[PDB]
């Protein structure tokens, strides 16, 4: 210290004589914290079975640290939807959140905040698997907006959209999930096909028909697939044009 | 006509600049054939998940046969994964029994 | 001078200000007001 | 300029001569064709634009009476929404250049009255109708129509 | 049967285009006995490319074989014995599941264990 | 030598542009002064066309050069891209049937695809 | 030189472009005066053309000109196969770009064990270029391979491999002791400035965010390459405000893809 | 659990995706371009900005202007991407002039979607973004006008040209021509606004041709010869002259050098020595000379090429100094004369003349 010389905080930190008993303390606090978030990531697992959720905890602890990294995909596109990955820090009595895109949360001891968060995170990839789900079958992503600010108040976190179109033009599917209240889902038809459009004595050309003016609703349950990806596939191959 | 068929003649038209007898000409074809293919690829999957669909709205019993089929080989592969792990935590017991 | 100034990054010159206020009777409630301030020393 | 300007003096000497482009050919054809080889081998549609692409909460038609298919156009809304309350059609008078400039509301005090309701009805739909910028749409118009609406029915309950 | 050659026909679509991107690929990194390596492998890909067309033309005949309802008339907007197989399966795998849990949590626990008192011996 | 030849041809191509231009407007000038009513003097008038194809021929010689220069100093870094004069001679015949086994392989194979 | 190559084809078509515009002013003053409607149009329409063909001649002498300043100095058999490999690749890395860019490849499913050795080989390939990172490989616990990447004078990474793909990553800068009591690296620990903490961050992120399934060296190059842009540090502005502190931070965000400078509040 | 505050976070995120806009309605209102103002769209959960007539356009004529604004019938501007500044501008036409052989032979409505990004500097609703939808607007006019004179003379078209080429993309931003008999090779013409040109760009698409397009060595003098007079037909023409000449000419060695002159002026140059001219005509015809020669001066020769001594000879076979003019062949004989035989090591005719 006397020649190479130190600071407060180096000759503080060599002689800081800390208890056993501050030490055991912290030990048993991150042992209690630590199953905690994993009793909560599994219950995750265990319940909600519409996106995934998946962790991997490290080989290597501390006795005040352990780390995850939690993965939120669909269920047969993993390959597409991997773009809501996490990595917990469990201390001692916070836990630090990395996203993927650069966000950094803390968040604290209790397990309702962790719970809370991870179901914004679903909710957001139910959105997000949709993007890059319509950077597959070649439709264009009109408009996406990450936490949207219109509607009504969601309890948990913010909600998501996006709005798509056909690659011929004629239809669109606008998607907007929330953590509360989820998957409101709707199509947007062409006129001249929903026929009780009460049509309006102002258009004298045809050339408005084709104009995508009216919206309807898709009714998400009754519809076929064992997924909320695999049932967005059906709903975009089912509005192109019918191959066969 | 016949999906499958422009498939495979525009997957040969992808390779047409190379097999016969400099960079804007070989940059402006190469995007113009890797277009086409991917086009009519994924026109082929929406022909697939249309079939699949009409299938599954028709004749619902083959799915839940695949399902039958996925869990069962779930089944099997989770039995084959622990009984491999118990035979290396019975060999790792036979190693710390010995010191 | 119970407030919380929120710039947004996205887009500056952009402040939303939240003024936490004492509802009277209820002790153990506060009362939030919600301004939208504009900024261009 | 430099290394041009003596073909740029005799040209912009030689314009207005009836025989100038005889002179160009004269002097430039020859070589040209010899090196070169020869030559070479009722409603205006703006409103149908926005009419196209109107909510199916307004329901707008063409009003029976007024003069039609000149200059202005005149219009009868209406309104459709669960949310909302019935309330008066809305009269409009589309001037002939219709962008450029803005659209006006045909007021009908008679029918705002009798209730207090539609009082609120009209008097926030002039307050927003007075904090528009100009040359504003249609569609603004009806947007701040329903948006009066919503407030007529906050404001009272 | 036939909505699995489905699955089976988009798989060898993907199949195809991902084939090709390692054709490429080979292709890119060829420089002029590992030319000879680089040989085998592009006749090999080439090969496996050629049986993965045959086999799509096939499965496009065989779903092509065996539609009277049109779609968009099978979305719904607004306004017996396999049934008991699949409860019995499911059944099945959720107690596997909840043993695979526990075998989980008891090796996670281990873990943390050896390396807590591994890091606390220095 | 092509750079020097390319600095040779440069001043030649600027007195070719300015005789060139000259010349024009002197042509122009004597035909718009016959073609108004206006006198001119014969005198050594010094044909256009003349001028305009030995511009051409400038022209031709540099890109000649240019293209020239390109092709060899591309040819000279694909070359070294690529001691025994028979060790050369069968490296180079290696590269030769190697690239040849590739196209055969390719052409081959996307007949055999289809047709 | 790839240099004289580019200067050779500029100023090839530097010598088309005059030849071309020399006849264009020649062919545009063979048509004569066009009609117009209004005279003084045609008069105006008339002259800035040939104006503008004359300015358009001069512009093309002086590049011509400007590239003589700038430059520099069974056989057949041989030349095709070269013509044509060079071909082949350049056509293959555009068609392997534009497939990679679009897979349509949805899940694996259809219907990490490696030697030690493999990973020694990989991160000292890895070392060998980048002259200023210099990477230590240690494995005090077990096969997991721990790594110290120094970095010029301004960081020191601590790198927790598990089975040769990147699981933790720690930063701290220069003078602080990455080493504990007993000479092992401190594997858990922070770097005491808010500076190497948002660089901690960031630098999950960037293990979370170049993630290949299979093929992991791709994604150890592709993070030691992003890395290594980090030795800029407080020397490069941000490339958004321009400025290099927002609230006493230099711009701590090397953008994936495109390594520039952020301040990570100004994304 | 009440702690997340739900107002707060409502009205955070509406104020960071509803702002974005405000700029952009000022930056339209300040070039004038009418629009709606900022609407719901459709659905509660999206924002749009609807065009209603963009500024007519700089140098079209008034037919091409009448055509554009009957056929357009929306504009909407919509915000995208991450960071939530990604403009997307959804423009929709009706009554499309021509179709593709690619499959956008459906109900006549084409989409096409601009997207525009600017720098994380000059804020998300710019004065660049609109100049650079002006700018992608002004593009689609100025092919338009061309497309609609082809689109006009498509129907008395001189029908060998009709054999010819068939159009395999036209988005409103490309054209992309399709030509040869086996449809092999493709020219795409684009205006491009930063140069105000139109550039012309070759390529081989189809399985049938040459390593290369084989106009490419002519692509300079195409795009300037479609720049002086933009006519697709014109195009078609030059095309359908001289690809039976250059696709010769390609096959030459490299001794051999090509310098084409203006287009349908190929002129080859054996070593240095020796220049011969050639003109591709119409009706499968090209006219060859003798290169070093004048046209003017007769005696005086080219500067750089020494005359060939017999070259009229040799080319009458396959039909002083009268070498200097033209000798008139079939493409036939010009492809026996350029195409290498065996000597009567694979050398052509005229390498064999020459040397
Ligand atoms: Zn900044």
């Amino acid at each position: 210290s006397g020649p190479q010389a130190f600071d407060k905080n180096e000759i503080n930190s060599l002689q800081s004589s800390e208890g056993l008993l501050e030490k055991i303390i912290k030990q048993a606090k991150h042992i209690f914290l630590r199953s905690r978030a994993a009793a909560t990531i599994d219950s995750l697992a265990s319940r909600i079975e519409d996106p995934q959720i998946q962790a991997h905890w490290s080989n290597i602890n501390d006795v005040y640290e352990s780390s995850v990294k939690v993965l939120i995909t669909s269920q047969g596109y993993e390959q597409i939807c991997k773009s809501i990955q996490l990595q917990l820090n469990i201390g001692v009595e916070q836990i630090r959140v990395v996203h993927r895109d650069g966000r950094v949360i803390t968040l604290s001891y209790q397990e309702q905040e962790l719970q809370d968060f991870l179901l914004s995170q679903m909710s957001q990839h139910q959105v997000h698997a949709v993007q890059q789900l319509a950077k597959v079958m070649g439709w264009q992503v009109l408009s996406f907006s990450n936490h949207v600010g219109l509607g009504p108040i969601e309890s948990i976190g913010n909600a998501s959209a996006i709005t798509v179109a056909s690659p011929s033009g004629d239809y669109a599917i606008s998607v907007r999930n929330g953590p509360e209240s989820g998957s409101k889902i709707m199509v947007q038809f062409p006129r001249n096909q929903c026929k009780d459009l009460p049509k309006s004595d102002v258009l004298q050309d045809n050339k408005w028909s084709h104009l995508r003016g009216p919206f309807k609703e898709v009714q998400w349950n009754k519809m076929e697939g064992r997924n909320f990806v695999y049932k967005m596939e059906l709903l975009m191959s089912a509005l192109s044009p019918c191959l066969l | 006509s016949t999906l499958v068929d422009e498939l495979e003649s525009s997957f040969e038209a992808c390779f047409a600049s190379l097999v016969s007898q400099d960079q804007e000409e070989i940059r402006t074809g190469v995007d113009q054939c890797i277009q086409k293919f991917l086009d009519i690829a994924r026109q082929t999957e929406c022909f697939f998940l249309q079939k699949r669909l009409q299938l599954s709205v028709q004749k619902p019993e083959q799915v839940i046969k695949e399902d039958v089929s996925e869990l069962r080989n779930e089944l099997q592969r989770k039995d084959a994964l622990v009984q491999k792990h118990l035979t290396k935590l019975r060999h790792w017991q036979q190693v710390l029994e010995d010191i | 001078k119970n407030k919380l100034f929120i710039k947004l990054t996205r887009l500056p010159q952009y402040y939303i200000v939240v003024e936490m206020l004492e509802v009277p009777n209820k002790p153990t409630q506060l009362s939030y007001k919600y301004y939208f301030m504009s900024v261009n020393p | 300029q430099y290394l041009c300007q003596p073909l740029l003096d005799a040209v912009l000497a030689n314009i207005r001569s009836p025989v100038f482009n005889h002179s160009l050919y004269r002097t430039f054809v020859p070589a040209m064709t010899a090196i070169h080889g020869p030559p070479i081998t009722s409603i205006p549609s703006v409103l149908q634009g926005e009419v196209a692409r109107l909510d199916p909460k307004f329901l707008v038609n063409l009003d029976p009476s007024h003069c039609s298919n000149n200059g202005t156009v005149h219009l009868i809304c209406k309104l459709d929404d669960k949310d909302l309350p019935s309330v008066p059609p809305l009269e409009l008078s589309v001037p002939a250049d219709y962008p450029a400039q803005s659209p006006l509301w045909i007021d009908r005090q008679w029918q705002y009255d009798a209730n207090p309701f539609l009082q609120s009805v009209h008097r926030c739909m002039t307050s927003r109708l007075l904090q528009l910028p100009d040359k504003h749409s249609v569609t603004a118009l009806l947007n701040t129509w329903a948006q009066s609406v919503h407030q007529a029915c906050l404001s009272a309950a | 049967n036939t909505a699995s050659l489905c699955r089976i026909g988009q798989e060898t679509v993907q199949d195809i285009v991902y084939r090709t991107m390692e054709i490429f690929q080979l292709l890119r990194n060829m420089q002029l006995g590992t030319y000879q390596d680089r040989l085998t492998k592009l006749q090999d890909n080439l090969r496996q490319l050629s049986v993965l067309f045959r086999k799509l033309r096939l499965v496009y005949d065989k779903c092509n074989e065996n539609d009277p309802i049109p779609v968009e008339q099978l979305i719904p907007y607004v306004e017996s014995e396999e049934r008991r197989e699949i409860a019995e399966v499911n059944k099945k795998l959720k107690q596997k599941n909840q043993q695979l849990k526990q075998i989980m949590d008891q090796l996670r626990n281990l873990i943390w264990d050896i390396n807590a008192m591994l890091a606390m011996r220095n | 030598d092509p750079v020097q030849r390319y600095k040779m041809l440069i001043p030649q191509l600027k007195e070719s542009l300015q005789t060139l231009m000259k010349v024009a407007a002197q042509n122009l000038i004597q035909n718009t002064n016959i073609d108004n009513g206006q006198k001119s003097s014969d005198g050594p008038i010094q044909r256009f066309d003349k001028c305009l194809e030995e511009f051409y021929a400038l022209c031709d010689q540099l890109e000649l050069c240019l293209r020239l220069a390109h092709e060899c100093l591309s040819q000279s870094c694909d070359s070294a891209k690529h001691l025994p004069y028979p060790q050369y001679l069968a490296v180079i015949k290696a590269q030769i049937s190697c690239a040849k086994d590739i196209h055969t392989a390719l052409l081959d194979c996307a007949n055999k695809v289809t047709g | 030189v790839s240099v004289n190559l580019e200067a050779f084809s500029q100023a090839i078509s530097a010598i088309q472009a005059l030849r071309s515009s020399v006849s264009r002013v020649f062919d545009c003053l063979k048509d004569g005066m066009r009609n117009k409607e209004t005279l003084e149009g045609r008069e105006k329409a008339f002259i800035a053309h040939f104006q503008d063909n004359l300015h358009s001649v001069n512009r093309d002498l002086n590049e011509l000109e400007r590239l003589s300043n700038l430059v520099g100095k069974l056989y057949s058999q041989l030349l095709q196969a070269y013509k044509w490999s060079n071909k082949l690749q350049y056509h293959a890395g555009l068609a392997s770009g534009l497939l990679n860019q679009q897979s349509l490849k949805r899940s694996a499913n259809q219907m990490l064990v490696l030697p030690p050795q493999y990973v020694d080989d990989v991160i000292s390939r890895i070392d060998r270029m980048f002259p200023e990172m210099s990477i230590h490989l240690s494995r005090p616990n077990g096969t997991s391979a721990m790594l110290l990447v120094t970095l010029g004078k301004v960081l020191k990474v601590i790198v927790v491999m598990r089975s040769l793909f990147i699981d933790r990553t720690i930063v701290k800068g220069y003078n602080e002791n990455v080493y504990t009591e007993d000479g092992k690296l401190d594997i858990w620990s922070k770097s005491n400035y808010q500076v190497f903490q948002k660089v901690t961050d960031h630098a999950t992120t960037a293990l979370l965010h170049y993630q290949l399934p299979q093929m992991p060296d791709v994604v150890v190059r592709s993070f030691m390459t992003w890395l290594r842009s980090y030795i800029k540090l407080f020397q490069a502005p941000c490339q958004r405000c321009g400025k290099f502190l927002q609230d006493g931070l230099p711009p701590t965000w090397r953008d994936f893809r495109t390594l520039e400078a952020f301040h990570d509040t100004c994304r | 659990m009440c702690a997340f505050n739900k107002v707060l976070a409502h009205f955070v995120a509406m104020c960071d995706t509803n702002m974005p806009f405000v700029g952009l309605r000022l930056e339209l209102s300040n070039l004038e371009i009418p629009h709606q103002g900022v609407q719901v769209e459709g659905d509660g959960f999206s924002h749009a900005i609807r065009l209603l007539k963009i500024p007519p356009c700089k140098g079209i004529t008034e037919e091409t202007q009448k055509a554009l604004d009957r056929s357009l019938l929306d504009c909407t501007f919509r915000l995208q991407g991450r960071n939530n500044r990604t403009w997307v501008a959804e423009l929709v036409f009706a009554n499309c002039p021509l179709n593709g052989t690619s499959t956008r032979e459906q109900g006549p409505s084409r989409h096409v979607y601009l997207t525009y990004e600017n720098l994380l500097s000059e804020p998300v609703g710019g004065r660049k973004v609109v100049e650079m939808f002006l700018n992608d607007w002004n593009s689609i006019a100025r092919l338009y006008e061309c497309v609609l004179e082809f689109a006009r003379s498509l129907p008395d078209i001189p029908a060998h040209l009709n054999i010819f080429s068939e159009v395999r993309v036209y988005n409103y931003r490309k054209l992309i021509l399709c030509y040869g008999t086996t449809k092999g090779s493709s020219i795409s013409i684009q205006w491009n606004s930063i140069h105000q040109k139109f550039h012309i760009s070759l390529g081989t698409v189809g399985p049938n041709s040459g390593c290369s397009n084989c106009h490419n060595t002519i692509l300079h003098q195409l795009q300037e010869m479609f720049n002086k007079t933009p006519n697709v037909v014109q195009l078609l023409q030059v095309l359908f002259d001289t690809q039976a000449p250059l696709n010769a000419i390609n096959k030459l060695p490299t001794c051999f050098s090509i310098l084409p002159q203006s287009s349908t002026h190929i002129r080859l140059a054996f070593r240095n020595m020796y220049c011969i001219d050639i003109y591709c005509r119409s009706r499968g015809v090209v006219a060859i000379r003798d290169g070093a020669y004048s046209l003017f001066d007769n005696s005086k020769l080219v500067e750089g090429f020494y005359p060939a001594p017999g070259l009229k000879t040799f080319l009458n076979m396959f039909v002083s100094w009268a070498a200097s003019i033209p000798t008139i062949l079939t493409h036939s004989a010009l492809n026996i004369l350029l195409l290498p035989s065996p000597t009567p090591y694979l050398c052509s005719p005229l390498e064999r003349f020459l040397g």
